[PDB]
């Protein structure tokens, strides 16, 4: 069972140099029984310049690398260039491309994440993936191919005119939080009549290791009688991105107005997690009304009801 | 009267082009005899054809040809513009019926991407890849201020607003 | 030499493999020598993604692959990721992106205006202008037009040239403060041989009525795991956004590296001023040796010497 492992150097922009490096490596194969093939578009190769030499010796296995020099005008004609290796009579073949290229003929897509809100309290979990810079709409299709879990669920695109004549079109394709926790991922994949190979996006949840935010809430500073009473309300140690902060002084959850958020910024040290501050100003007539003053948080590494309420009172002092 | 034709069919050259001046007109032969003026004076130009090469700011302004005894032709204008995009059209003045070409040219001919064309304020069209506003048929609601931006070098700039009016 | 061989592998557009694996082949280096750092645009990459392993051994040549995970919007971004390598006390610095696509970025100019704190307390304001993304430094020269008031300004032009075929022109002009607290931009322009026209870019004091900032010290909340006590300092309803701010630990300043500052935001408040909460994280032994520490502002609304400390002890 060897391992396949095909590569493309990389252009230099300082260095003139105009030619492209391709190593297949191969691992653990059978000595005195290789076979390396270099295909363009399902067409053999016709250049002989390709180096091949053993990168090392495991006894009954073996590393060999194959070297292949490719100009950049063949390379940047959108080639499918593939390495093909006969093991144990079975052919295995290995397609690198450049890197589907980038954002073709304008259309710039932007697959926006779930907000951290959605999933763990109210049932609304969303994917939504948005393509701007359009020249037209015409026969141009938007797929949100699910992988790994397929599911039933539809998705549905709408699109937006700007002052630019520009179309913009978004489509929306609701998840499953549970699918999102467990690691699933989706793929919105975009075809336009201009580009035939179509453009892909695929988002999953975020890599790392989650950690349970830290949330405590300040007492108000101010002395004697400023009318603009403040609440402060931190969060640490919490990762990755996805977090929510709200509000639910006496019942009503506080509206967005009157609150806001600091942008999240990397905390220097300690753990991999950031750091937010959330401030609630209100004017010096609900300060003696109010009495609950809670701020919750909501994270996907918090607990089971994924919530983290802490209350202030102002029966204080 | 002759006719004054330049070779570029925009009027609005850059700073260091070439554009050739044609006195046309029929029933007048003796390509020896072809006097030109620039603002008033007489040139070393004889030949009916007039080459400038790498153009500057003195070169623009009103161009006449005169052939034998017939009255001078019209001044043609001709100026010299020096910023990122000069957006050039066939003629200042277009007759109705008459097709009408706007382009949007960048310095150095330089290739321009994400070109917007916005008419009096209101966008009228929308690319990736430069291309040409061609009217075949001028109407009367063309009229108005042209101007457009586009994306050179990945750096997003607007071009100098134009007068196209139709008659 | 450690040849850094940095290859970003293929990008895979059929599978779910949306984050690209750069492998920096590392050989030449020395055993047990050697430290592999990641750079995302002269930025380090701190995030544990790293899967450096020993590929092989033949005796000093320790083939090293260190698997960088790279989110496609920072591949395609056209960045300037950099595999470094210590060794021997010599870093060698490999910067890899994508082959280029659509057009080159032309040269872009940006206007530092001086800090508060150069402006208010060492008296020493200075106004950059730094022309990036420039092909040639041949004939090419900048001229700052004083626009109002006249004085003798010349300073340096100088020029860096960068690792990824790009080169920078950056000029600073120390200016008197009391022009600029009374008001009076100037003008920088930056001229290259053959270009349409030079780039001209102007500095001008942001009007508006100026509010005395409020600055408030929070106490760290309750013994969070005596790791990490957090310190808050808000200061709030402040007009315009530039803002000095400053720890003092017993009368000795801070690094900026230990306390964060969040970048200021447009208050729902009539007061039209801007909050920030700077946040400085010390452990347990620094805050359980009895110090005071201050929250020192320094914007020009406040009266002489526009400064206003905050003390915050200990025993309290
Ligand atoms: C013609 O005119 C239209 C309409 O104005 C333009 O379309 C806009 O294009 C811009 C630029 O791409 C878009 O702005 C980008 O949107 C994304 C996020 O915005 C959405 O999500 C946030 C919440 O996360 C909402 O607040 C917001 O309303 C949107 O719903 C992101 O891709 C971008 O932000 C990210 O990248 C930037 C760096 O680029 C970072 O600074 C940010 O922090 C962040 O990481 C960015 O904000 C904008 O949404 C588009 N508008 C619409 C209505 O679709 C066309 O671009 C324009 N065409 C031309 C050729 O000029
Ligand atoms: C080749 O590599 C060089 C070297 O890295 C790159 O040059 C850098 O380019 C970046 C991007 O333009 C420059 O960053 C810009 O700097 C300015 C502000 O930064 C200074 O000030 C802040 C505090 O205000 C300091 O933290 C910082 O260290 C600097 O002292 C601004 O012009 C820019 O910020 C503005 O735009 C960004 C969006 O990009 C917004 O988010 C901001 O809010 C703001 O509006 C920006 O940060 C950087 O200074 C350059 N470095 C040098 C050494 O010159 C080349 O770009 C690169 N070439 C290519 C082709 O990739
Ligand atoms: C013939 O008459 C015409 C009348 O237009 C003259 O054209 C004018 O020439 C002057 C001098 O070159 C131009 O001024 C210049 O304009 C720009 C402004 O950005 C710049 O290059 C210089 O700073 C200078 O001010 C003027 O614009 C131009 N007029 C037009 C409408 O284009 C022409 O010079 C005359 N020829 C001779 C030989 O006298
Ligand atoms: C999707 O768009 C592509 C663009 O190439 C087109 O060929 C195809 O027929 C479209 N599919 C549907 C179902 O409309
Ligand atoms: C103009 O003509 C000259 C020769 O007379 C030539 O060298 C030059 O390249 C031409 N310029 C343009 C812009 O075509
Ligand atoms: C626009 O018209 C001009 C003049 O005929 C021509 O040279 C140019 O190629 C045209 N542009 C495009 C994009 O077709
Ligand atoms: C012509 O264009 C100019 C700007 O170049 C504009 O101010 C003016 O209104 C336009 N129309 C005229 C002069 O009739
Ligand atoms: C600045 O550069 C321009 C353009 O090359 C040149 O004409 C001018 O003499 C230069 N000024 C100096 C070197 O003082």
């Amino acid at each position: 069972d060897p391992t396949l492992e095909l590569l493309h150097s990389s252009c230099d922009p300082n260095a003139f140099h105009s030619t492209i490096q391709l190593y297949c490596f191969i691992y653990g194969h059978i000595l005195n029984d290789v076979s390396v093939s270099w295909l363009m578009d399902d067409r053999e190769i016709t250049d002989t310049l390709a180096q091949t030499v053993l990168i090392k010796e495991e006894g009954k296995l073996a590393s060999t690398c194959s070297k292949l020099n490719i100009t950049e005008q063949q390379w940047m004609s959108e080639s499918t260039f593939t390495c093909k290796v006969t093991s144990q009579g079975v052919d295995y073949l290995a397609h690198t491309r450049r890197c589907p290229d980038h954002e073709p003929r304008g259309v710039i897509t932007y697959l926006i994440p779930p907000s951290p809100l959605d999933l763990y309290q109210n049932g609304a979990p969303k994917l939504t993936c948005l393509v701007v810079d359009l020249e037209s709409e015409k026969n141009v299709n938007v797929t949100w191919n699910q992988e790994k879990k397929t599911s039933v669920s539809a998705s549905q695109w709408y699109t937006k005119h700007h002052n630019n004549a520009t179309t913009s079109i978004t489509s929306i394709l609701p998840v499953v939080a549970k699918d999102w926790i467990e690691g699933y991922g989706y793929q919105c994949i975009v075809d336009h009549p201009d580009f035939p190979k179509p453009i892909v996006r695929s988002i999953t949840k975020t890599p790392g290791q989650r950690s349970a935010p830290e949330v405590y809430v300040f007492p108000p500073p101010e002395e004697e009688s400023e009318d603009k009473r403040t609440l402060t309300c931190l969060i640490q140690n919490f990762f990755p991105e996805d977090i929510s902060v709200q509000w639910l002084g006496d019942g009503k959850l506080i509206s967005n107005s009157q609150h806001s958020t600091t942008t999240p910024l990397k905390s220097n040290g300690s753990n991999q997690g950031f750091f937010i501050f959330s401030r609630l100003e209100v004017a010096k007539t609900l300060w003696t009304q109010r009495k609950q003053f809670t701020c919750q948080v909501i994270h996907e590494a918090l607990q089971k009801p994924r919530k983290l309420e802490k209350t202030i009172s102002t029966s204080l002092g | 009267k002759p006719k004054v034709s330049l070779n570029p069919p925009w009027n609005r050259i850059f700073k260091g082009e070439n554009v050739t001046l044609t006195c046309n007109g029929n029933n007048f032969f003796e390509v020896s005899s072809t006097k030109w003026f620039h603002n008033g004076s007489l040139s070393e130009e004889t030949n009916s054809s007039l080459n400038i090469v790498n153009a500057k700011f003195e070169d623009s302004g009103e161009y006449k040809c005169q052939h034998q005894q017939v009255n001078e032709s019209e001044p043609v204008y001709l100026e010299v513009f020096s910023d990122w995009l000069l957006l050039q059209a066939s003629a200042e003045v277009v007759m109705e019926g008459q097709p009408l070409f706007l382009r949007c040219h960048g310095w150095r001919n330089w290739d321009v991407y994400k070109v917007i064309y916005y008419k009096d304020g209101e966008a009228l069209k929308y690319w990736y890849e430069n291309h040409n506003i061609s009217i075949t048929n001028a109407t009367v609601e063309d009229s108005g201020t042209y101007y457009c931006t586009g994306k050179v070098w990945q750096l997003d700039y607007e071009s100098e607003p134009l007068n196209i009016t139709v008659i």
